[PDB]
């Protein structure tokens, strides 16, 4: 047999086993999250250990087939994926210690609990306890206690483990010939050896940096307006030319500013436009919410959900007889088996959340047409973006009027649109500077540009210069404020929230063109456009078979992330924000501190 | 890391395993 004939025999034998072992691991994982029991955890851990043991074994054996000696492209793409999924370069000791540090960091973040100085029994977990305070409170010194305690109790437990994690991840990446762990992550977006569609890891830094420059005038104006507003709402505490204190931004980190809507509303005199009331008045339950999300995808030409979907999904909180993990989450288990786990409540938020999650399911179902190792979105940014364009169309007045949640004669005026856009901006453009800077700091840690003795010094310097946000109290190198966020302490890349945000508005604009939308991009609803669904479908089914550069090009007509469709979405708000700021200082001191 | 993902929510690394 040729090497190329031995490679087919190896893949055919690998895929048969993978199909079985992945379904065993996915099904056991779902069963635990739906019903937390000792039996379910044993099953999940074993099924997981077998899957993993099998995949590292098969990744070693794939090196017997030089990829260059493979005419057939689909077996090469697979053998490459299978070569990339291997984990047998790091020493046994360091590999075991690295796992141990991942579990420890994961556990101290999930077990993180802080107790009040004013109450030694007022101990408060992060969810729902400290998140409650950090979403809702208007109490500076209460917000400050939750912010500071979280970082100085949980964060300080992470600093040592995070130093040991950095050195051990850098060893594995360099052992694979990557410059560092951050370079290894930028690997997700690498396209090498496809003429026309190639993309490097440094290309990614430049394109983030370049698109961020174009986003900055909008963030600056959003920042100055949100500040002028936070002044009225904290009159002693906020400088008109300074960064916003980190503890006042509507969550534990300022990752999103969504919860500042009530303080920042451009026209608070316009009534609430939440359709939760109509859902209650029309007696909507979880079935109806998911049944209405199903209809939206059929309107664009995509399939109905499966019998298995309706028979196996868990769309309501099971009660106390059965214990479940209530994070909204779409599952692709293998072997035709798709599901959603969601403790759905009759609210507009959950209605939107369902379209996002069912988006993930549409993606999974389309790329079932690909071989196993290519059942993956074109890059880590794609799934999130496919989710978000769904809620983009569903949240529109046009769509709500069409499904009866908004009266046929709802009157959309500039005030309603500016309110809509300001809300979207707090959530979407707010998170961009946060998301950029956070990854920038890790890129630099891993690269070796930031010494451990200057980790927190540079962290807050970058927060002040890029995010325009300042710490309320000084932090020494005893803290690991970054590790105080789930993604940092649980070893997940974060630039995906930057890329998906540009990809989503590129997607929306292209699909709204196919659907012959008329005016403002923000008003568009792809519902009823089979043409728009086709354009989506064609990328969706590709999975990770083509370069993400091509996949994007198919839908939008361009080979790279582009910021213009995003700036285009919020152009009306930008013009209004600039007029509201015509007397405000736009920009921020990098030195002013609440403790200065 | 794992060939492909069976969900699109990032879960804590402790149940992982
Ligand atoms: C092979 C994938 C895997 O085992 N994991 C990633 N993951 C998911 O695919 C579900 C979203 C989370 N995992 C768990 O099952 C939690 C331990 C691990």
């Amino acid at each position: 047999s040729t090497i190329e004939e031995q490679a087919k025999t190896f893949l055919d034998k690998f895929n048969h086993e993978a199909e079985d072992l992945f379904y065993q691991s996915s099904l056991a994982s779902w069963n635990y999250n739906t019903n937390i029991t000792e039996e379910n955890v044993q099953n999940m851990n074993n099924a997981g250990d077998k899957w993993s043991a099998f995949l590292k074994e098969q990744s070693t054996l794939a090196q017997m087939y030089p990829l260059q000696e493979i005419q057939n492209l689909t077996v090469k793409l697979q053998l490459q994926a299978l070569q990339q999924n291997g984990s047998s370069v790091l020493s046994e000791d360091k590999s075991k210690r690295l796992n141990t540090i991942l579990n420890t960091m994961s556990t101290i973040y999930s077990t993180g609990k802080v107790c009040n100085p004013d109450n030694p029994q007022e101990c408060l977990l992060l969810e729902p306890g400290l998140n409650e305070i950090m979403a809702n409170s208007l109490d500076y010194n209460e917000r400050l206690w939750a912010w500071e305690s979280w970082r100085s109790e949980v964060g300080k437990q992470l600093r040592p483990l995070y130093e040991e994690y950095v050195v051990l991840k850098n060893e594995m990446a360099r052992a694979n010939h990557y410059e560092d762990y951050g370079d290894y992550w930028r690997g997700d977006y690498e396209v090498n050896g496809v003429d026309g569609y190639d993309y490097s890891r440094g290309q990614l830094i430049e394109d983030v940096e370049h698109t961020f420059e174009e986003i900055k005038p909008l963030y600056e104006h959003l920042h100055a307006y949100v500040r002028a507003k936070l002044m009225n709402a904290y009159p002693s505490y906020i400088s008109p030319i300074g960064c916003l204190p980190a503890h006042l931004l509507g969550d534990m980190w300022g990752r999103f500013w969504t919860n500042l809507y009530s303080l920042t509303v451009p026209f608070g005199q316009k009534p609430n436009i939440d359709v939760t009331d109509a859902m209650v008045d029309q007696a909507w339950d979880a079935q109806r919410i998911f049944k209405e999300a199903e209809k939206f995808f059929v309107s664009v030409g995509l399939p109905n959900m499966t019998q298995g979907f309706w028979e196996n999904s868990m769309l309501t909180d099971p009660g106390n007889v059965q214990k479940a993990v209530c994070h909204p989450t779409a599952w692709d288990l293998g072997k035709g088996d798709f599901r959603i786990l969601m403790c759905t409540k009759v609210t507009m938020d959950d209605f939107l959340t369902a379209h996002h999650e069912m988006g993930h399911i549409q993606y999974d179902m389309a790329y079932a047409a690909q071989p196993f190792l290519l059942r993956n979105g074109a890059n880590e940014g794609f799934h999130e973006a496919v989710g978000e364009i769904m809620s983009l169309s569903a949240a529109t007045p046009k769509h709500l009027k069409s499904i009866g949640l908004l009266s046929p004669d709802f009157q959309e005026d500039n005030e309603t649109e500016i309110n809509f856009l300001l809300k979207q901006a707090l959530t979407i453009v707010g998170t961009l500077p946060f998301t950029y800077m956070l990854e920038k700091w890790r890129w630099m840690v891993f690269k070796g540009e930031i010494p451990k003795d200057q980790w927190m010094k540079k962290w807050w310097e970058m927060k002040r210069e890029i995010v325009g946000v300042v710490e309320p109290v000084p932090h020494d190198e005893t803290y690991c404020d970054p590790a105080s966020l789930f993604h940092v302490s649980n070893d997940y890349s974060f630039i995906r929230y930057y890329t998906r945000t540009l990809y989503q508005f590129q997607f929306q604009e292209a699909l709204c063109q196919a659907a012959k939308h008329e005016g403002p991009l923000h008003k568009c609803d792809i519902s009823n456009s089979t043409e728009a669904g086709q354009k989506l479908f064609n990328m969706l089914r590709l999975g990770k078979s083509e370069p993400w550069t091509l996949a994007l090009e198919n839908v939008v007509g361009a080979k790279n992330m582009n910021v213009r469709p995003l700036l285009n979405y919020f152009e009306p708000l930008f013009t209004w924000l600039k007029d509201q700021n015509k007397n405000s200082f736009v920009g921020w001191s990098t030195d002013w501190s609440p403790y200065a | 890391a794992c060939g492909r993902q069976f969900c699109h929510t990032l879960m804590p690394r402790h149940l992982c395993a």
